[PDB]
């Protein structure tokens, strides 16, 4: 509405050379102009000075020292990184990705890449220890590359065994802003989109990743600057004793983009595996049912909460399922399956990563199996069908679903126990006056091929109805 | 017009009236090029075109029916 | 176009002078977008005048046969 007022003021003032003379007189004797330039940067006419201004503005937001030597060749200079486009060493590698964003109008991703390179050095070091700290980092990616090389030497199978059931995970080595990431899981539901071929040209977001890198920590730790792996077993990896090494105030961290709901016993077996406490302070433990529901409701964004009230609805082509998670179920230990959320993992030497990632894989498999019942679909108060299902845990990595007999009147319980990342065993409990329903091996194969409770229930219902 | 903003702010950062001279030059091109401007509006210009299409086509079948009629026995 | 282009091209000129003066006094933000809002529309309007330029050639040729036809029937 200020346009009319501006027009009126302009009309009042419209009733120049004098302004130029006054400015010249001032000239002869801050951030606002930069803000105007960076606001005009988005629509800049494509030309070499325009891209120079765009890059200098990008450096201004990123804090990089904006220094230019020519119109086409520019240098990014900071404490310890130096990149030229047409420190403590030369350019790492002329990766084609950064050229790919630079040659096109993809400067936002270029800015994020620059921020990532800067964030690689968010360390509190004194520019010498920091230097050494990044040198150690190299040693770590060499060690994980050797781990992957050894596992490739173990068997010449596909990357599926590399990701799902194997030491550490699939490698994407660091290049530019993308850190070195490790693939450990893909769900069968996520595997098939709308049958996806898993050739070497796999995307980075196809599933979930597990990055490993260094952040400063409050404690001082002994870390190897030199590569730790020099000798390789035929099929194993052995880590040589450290100390070169020195007490560097940092730690190696494995970063997860999103938190995973993990049980308490997983936490203590994690400190059993590693020894470094995950949480600085004791957090509040809650049953992981609400945690998993909030986690896997985020895979399908919606600003409006569903108001599920622990009564979850599932839509199938022939069946409609009403689910009751039945939280706070009475376990033999006297408590429920308490759980928390994990986002960061701490470790000391590269010999800890395989067991940690195996336990993470097992927990993710169990969580996905439990959360397959979790759906946003609503088919409310439908009188036909609407089978009632109740989930009740029994022990760690164990649970059971109890439901009415599909044909008879007694109850029937099916108990699931997860053995490994892709190993799940199944048992059946039925009354004395009943008929044959299914076999345990069939249920185990269905779980191993789909990893979803509603699909398993559908298969059992169909096989029992066919009899 | 954005390049005008770019080079005037570059000149202000480094060090004129030629910018306003070429802006008035853009004005004289737009005054020359507003003869071909949409004076009669978008709907009328397009409709006029279809009206002339109807006129021309009707002239065509009347003339061809006059030439094609066979009065003689 | 005719009326809108002059209305816009005279807007651009008047607005630009004020911005220079505003820069000059220092050595608002609602008007900086307002220039950009006017900036993003005359470039669309610039090709509108060019599009009708090819249009002008089309209208004149049609009359040619209209007049000769009129003489032919007269």
């Amino acid at each position: 509405l200020s346009k009319m007022s501006s027009l009126l003021e302009r009309l009042h003032a419209k009733f120049w050379s004098e302004t130029i003379k006054l400015v010249r007189q001032v000239m002869e004797k801050q951030h606002l102009v930069s803000c105007l330039e960076t606001l005009q940067k988005a629509l800049k006419v494509t030309s070499l000075p325009a891209m120079t201004d765009r890059l200098e503005s990008i450096a201004r937001q990123n804090g990089l020292g904006s220094h230019l030597s020519a119109s086409g060749t520019e240098c990014y200079i900071t404490s310890d990184m130096f990149y030229v486009e047409v420190h403590h060493g030369e350019n790492p590698v002329s990766c084609p990705e950064l050229v790919q964003q630079l040659r096109e109008k993809n400067f936002d991703e270029f800015s994020k890449h620059l921020k990532g390179l800067v964030n690689l050095y968010n360390l509190p070091g004194d520019n010498k220890l920091k230097t050494k700290m990044y040198l150690a980092l190299q040693s770590l990616e060499q060690d994980l590359s050797k781990m992957a090389i050894m596992y490739w030497k173990a068997t010449n199978a596909g990357p599926l065994d590399k990701i799902l059931h194997g030491s550490v995970g699939y490698l994407t080595p660091r290049s530019g802003g993308h850190l070195m990431n490790l693939k450990y899981y893909v769900s069968p539901s996520d595997l098939l989109d709308d049958i996806i071929l898993h050739e070497n040209n796999v995307s980075r977001s196809l599933g979930m990743n597990a990055s490993v890198t260094i952040e400063g920590t409050s404690a001082v730790y002994k870390l190897p600057i030199a590569p730790l792996i020099m000798g390789s077993h035929p099929v194993d990896n052995k880590w040589t004793p450290s100390f070169n090494s020195v007490d560097l105030p940092a730690c190696f961290f494995l970063k997860f983009p999103q938190p995973i709901p993990v049980s308490r016993a997983f936490v203590q077996k994690l400190q059993n595996c590693t020894g470094i406490p995950l949480f600085e302070t004791q957090p509040t433990y809650a049953p992981l049912y609400e945690l998993i529901t909030q986690f896997e409701l985020s895979k399908d964004p919606d600003p409006i909460p569903l108001n599920h009230n622990m009564r979850f609805y599932a839509a199938l082509p022939g069946q409609q399922h009403c689910y009751f998670l039945n939280k706070d179920a009475p376990l033999p230990d006297g408590r429920s399956l308490q759980g928390t959320l994990v986002s960061k993992i701490t470790f000391q030497h590269p010999g800890r990563v395989p067991l940690i990632l195996n336990l993470i894989r097992h927990q993710v498999a169990y969580n996905t199996l439990i959360g397959s019942c979790v759906k946003r679909t609503i088919l409310k108060e439908d009188s036909p069908g609407l089978l009632q299902f109740e989930v009740c845990p029994l022990s760690e990595s164990r649970f059971s679903v109890s439901f009415q007999h599909p044909v008879n009147d007694s109850l029937v319980c099916v108990v699931m126990d997860v053995q490994d990342s892709t190993h799940v065993s199944c048992k059946l409990y039925k009354g004395l006056s009943d008929a044959l329903i299914c076999t345990d091996d069939f249920i185990a194969k269905v779980v191993q091929r789909c990893m979803s409770i509603p699909v398993t229930m559908r298969a059992i219902r169909r096989k029992a109805e066919t009899i | 017009f954005l390049p005008l903003v770019h080079n005037i702010i570059k000149c202000m950062d480094k060090d004129q009236d030629l910018n306003a001279l070429k802006s008035k030059f853009q004005e004289m091109r737009k005054l020359i090029s507003t003869m071909p401007g949409i004076h009669l509006s978008p709907e009328q210009q397009q409709q006029q075109l279809q009206s002339l299409r109807e006129q021309v086509r009707t002239k065509n079948e009347l003339l061809q029916k006059y030439k094609s009629l066979c009065m003689f026995e | 176009t005719r009326e809108r282009l002059l209305s816009a091209l005279e807007d651009l000129e008047v607005l630009s002078r004020e911005l220079i003066e505003m820069l000059a006094i220092s050595r608002e933000n609602q008007v900086l977008e307002l220039l950009i809002h006017r900036d993003g529309e005359f470039q669309e309007l610039m090709k509108l005048a060019l599009n009708q330029g090819k249009i002008h050639h089309e209208m004149q040729v049609l009359e040619k046969e209209v007049e000769k036809r009129d003489s032919d029937i007269q």
